[PDB]
RNA sequence: UCGGAGAGAGGCUCGGUGAAAUAGACAUGUCUGUGAAGAUGCGGACUACCUGCACCUGGACAGAAAGACCCUAUGAAGCU
RNA sequence: CGGUAGGGGAGCGUUCCGUGUUAGGGAGAAACGCGUGCGUGAGCCGCGUUGGACGAAGCGGAAGCGAGAAUGUCGGCUUG
RNA sequence: GGCCAGUGAGACGAUGGGGGAUAAGCUUCAUCGUCGAGAGGGAAACAGCCCGGAUCACCAGCUAAGGCCCCUAAAUGACC
RNA sequence: AGGGUGAAAAGAACCCCCAUCGGGGAGUGAAAUAGAACAUGAAACCGUAAGCUCUCAAGCAGUGGGAGGGGGAACC
């Protein structure tokens, strides 16, 4: 029974679910909008918030954390060298989950992420 | 094309009401036949018979149509304030009649068969009935037992 | 065991309704007075 | 595992009706989404 | 010298029509339309002879109640001691018929019988 | 005859199962054109799109062909019927083979605009009987 | 012993395509009794709103192959 | 005047032929139905429709001549 | 005698018996009944027990076998 | 295994929905609810609309009796 377990897991096995979250957050921090099924939206929400706050504190150690999580190299440098101005005193709750019509082909609930 | 529209009546409808009302409900009158009531015997079976009525009976012995008849084997002639009840029959109790067309009552499919035992018989039957009408009742005065 | 049981047909003769009281076997129906005859029932004479 | 005998028209009409009707309930939801998507304050449908 | 037929379609439309309001496959599905047909005719027999028997029963019980209405122990049994002893030519359990239409008349009958 | 209060828009063998097109078509029976429009636009059903294209090609087919509105324009009957079905032999284990059918819908929709002579009161006036026939374009529970 | 938790693929729900064997018609209760002697279809009593979905498989002498065991046929065939 | 196996008697109907390039028939031949019209019955008269071309009756003749039963069989359709 | 059939293992009940264990809804023969080929009422249901024999119609009556408290007709009628 | 629009393609100019699939008008034709998966078109099977009706039920589902109601004003 689920009772108590609160790790949002996707349709995928462990390894591939990791990979999906890392790639998917990378591409969020790259474009700012994104379109994923709602479940992927929630699972993103957690991690991308972690990366943002990880950039709010731009010491080397943390920079190497993020350097290890995100795939694309230079989106990180742009990111932490850019955001502690954007999200100065926003203090948590960085995304926004403006949702949208389903996906012809699955009628799969589909949502559309922001950064604000 | 175009809708029919109003037309051109522009005329206020007649409001007499009463004439239209007379037109709307049809008249009913029904006659009273009389206060008398009999029980006659034809074939073997009996009939509660009241004057002016049809009865589908068996009487196809021989009698052409548009006829006149006395059904003299009468019993229990009863008016609507007294009755006369009699042994087997009440004397002089002519119940006058008008024989008419000798029908063939509707088909009754007699259909018999058993089971696996392989037979069946589609056969029908018209009982030749006679539809008598009753005109009046007579001679029920003697020995009235009504009370 | 050692006693047989009574089956179809055999069961019936043991257990069919019998009117086993000499009296009711005897009886006969009411007769009546002879009921002297009855008239005709039909007449063309009219 | 294998059915004995075909069902009537009666029963089948009952179940097909439950299928379609199960589709009935899931329209008025979409009609609410429509009647709300007609321009109005909302955070959905960019 | 082929000799093919259509006389089935009439043979069979006729039945197809005699089995209407039969509420199932018994009204559509010819190869059972037939045996149904057979079985409706059969129950027409049994329900016909049983209807003669059945209406006697109904009048016996109905006249029986009208007679027991006298509060003393009378019967449909004893009413016929007394209705044949006094010669009444067989009102034919259709005194059971007036017993519900002209009840006063049936009390007249009944009083003349008691005498 | 409906007397031009009807515009049938028959359908091709639109290549989808009859019964699913029947769950949406049963969905849309009676509702006026605007509603069923905005529903079929957003309905999450595959059989909803071709039905949509049909409807809109029935309104538009009833505005310049006849000449009607759309706001007072309902879906009267909107029936589906089966059509030609094709037959494929798809094979399967131990050398058996099974027909896989391939159905086709066949939809006829009968929209219905509104044309009314308009009668002020219930009372009847057994007059203008020849005219009366013209007057009684459409009535419910009529007697006599 | 004596099970338990976990990951994956199915199951489950929603969108799409969409078979199968079986199938007299089935408006298809329990216990007893009966009956070709082990019945939802008959009798008596009890019990049961209508209808879904998931789940298990005791019955419908459930499906499958006109039994392969036994016997018969002045059957067929192989071997001695 | 019950009736299975079975025997005998009397009939209806269908495609075709003789009477015919018949009577009748684009004011309209057959399949569907209203008539419990009619028959003991197989069936027959009438009655209607978008289409619509042929063809009775009577006295006779012939039969690829009458179907729900063959795990028949060809096609179309369902149940699950 | 002619022309032609079907049938060839019946079942139970009553009786007299053999076999069996004076066991079988067993088996085998002799004389009859019903079923077979036969309906209907009594027997709760119930081929082979009882009355009885079905040409049809009847919203007429008298009875047989069996029955008269309710479900179901008919006296919860008499007296020992 | 797969035949039969019409007498003549006169086989559908034009318009609108329009991914040119398929339709509604217009037009032809005596008729195209004869329009090209087109000549009569049965039954199974799939729907639709109207009339009466089923949720304390028990049934090879009919039959005899017929409550209540609807139909053209005694028959269904």
């Amino acid at each position: 029974m689920k009772h108590g377990r609160k790790i949002h897991r996707l349709s995928r096995p462990a390894d591939q679910r990791r990979a999906l979250l890392r790639g998917l957050t990378t591409q969020l921090l790259k474009h700012g909008r994104i379109k994923t099924t709602r479940a992927k939206a929630s699972a993103m929400r957690k991690y991308v918030d972690k990366m943002i706050t990880l950039a709010k504190e731009g010491s080397l150690h943390k920079r190497r954390q993020a350097l290890g999580f995100i795939y694309e190299k230079q989106i990180v440098h742009a990111l932490f060298a850019e955001v502690p101005e954007r999200y100065g005193d926003r203090n948590g709750g960085y995304t926004r989950i403006i949702r949208t019509l389903p996906r012809r082909g699955d009628n799969a609930p589909m949502a559309y992420i922001e950064l604000v | 094309v175009l809708p029919d529209d109003f037309q051109a009546p522009e005329p206020g409808t007649p409001e007499y009401n009463d004439i239209i009302n007379q037109f709307l409900p049809k008249k009913g009158p029904p006659p009273p036949r009389e206060e008398i009531f009999a029980v006659v015997v034809i074939g073997s079976r009996q009939y509660i018979v009241i004057p002016g009525r049809w009865i589908y009976t068996q009487r196809l012995k021989g009698a052409t149509v548009n006829d006149k008849i006395v059904l003299n084997k009468v019993l229990l002639v009863g008016t609507k304030a007294s009755t006369y009840i009699g042994t087997p029959i009440v004397t002089n109790a002519a119940v006058h009649a008008v024989v008419e067309e000798q029908l063939l009552d509707d088909k009754v499919i007699v259909f018999k068969y058993k089971k696996k035992k392989n037979y069946r018989r589609n056969i029908g039957h018209r009982q030749p009935i006679t539809r008598i009408k009753i005109t009046g009742i007579t001679g029920y005065e003697d020995y009235p037992a009504s009370t | 065991s050692s006693r047989p049981q009574k089956k179809g047909t055999a069961h019936h003769m043991k257990t069919r309704p019998k009117k086993t009281a000499r009296w009711d076997i005897k009886r006969g129906p009411a007769v009546y007075p002879p009921l002297p005859p009855l008239p005709a029932e039909w007449t063309i004479v009219s | 595992a294998v059915p004995k005998k075909r069902t009537s028209i009666y029963k089948k009409r009952i179940r097909k009706n439950i299928w379609k009707k199960k589709g009935y309930w899931a329209a008025l939801k979409a009609f609410s989404l429509a009647k709300s998507l007609s321009t109005g304050n909302s955070k959905s449908f960019f | 010298r082929v000799k093919r037929g259509y006389i089935a379609r009439r043979r069979r439309k006729k039945i197809r029509f005699f089995a209407s309001s039969f509420r199932g496959a018994h009204s559509r599905l010819t190869r059972t339309i037939a045996q149904q047909k057979i079985r409706a005719l059969v129950s027409a027999h049994r329900d016909r002879d049983r209807q003669k028997r059945d209406f006697r029963r109904l009048w016996i019980t109905r006249i029986n109640a009208a007679i027991r209405e006298r509060g003393v122990y009378y019967n449909y049994s004893k009413f016929i001691h007394d209705l044949y002893k006094r010669q009444l030519l067989l009102n034919r359990k259709i005194l059971a018929q007036i017993a519900i239409l002209n009840p006063n008349c049936i009390y007249m009958i009944y009083n003349e019988i008691i005498k | 005859p409906g007397k031009c209060d009807e515009i049938t828009t028959r359908g091709y063998s639109i290549s989808m199962s009859v019964d699913k097109a029947r769950r949406v078509i049963d969905q849309i029976r009676g509702r006026s054109y605007a509603e069923t429009l905005m529903i079929l636009e957003l309905m999450p059903y595959r059989a909803c799109y071709p039905i949509f294209k049909l409807i809109y090609s029935a309104a538009a087919n009833a505005s310049h062909n006849k000449q009607f509105n759309k706001a007072n324009l309902i879906i009267s009957k909107a029936e589906v019927n089966k059509g030609i079905t094709l037959k494929k032999v798809k094979p399967r284990a131990r050398g058996r083979s099974y027909m896989i059918k391939r159905p086709t819908c066949h939809i006829t929709i009968v929209l219905r605009d509104i044309t009314h002579f308009d009668s002020y009161d219930k009372f009847l006036e057994s007059l203008t009987p020849k005219k009366l026939i013209a007057l009684l374009g459409l009535m419910s529970t009529g007697r006599r």
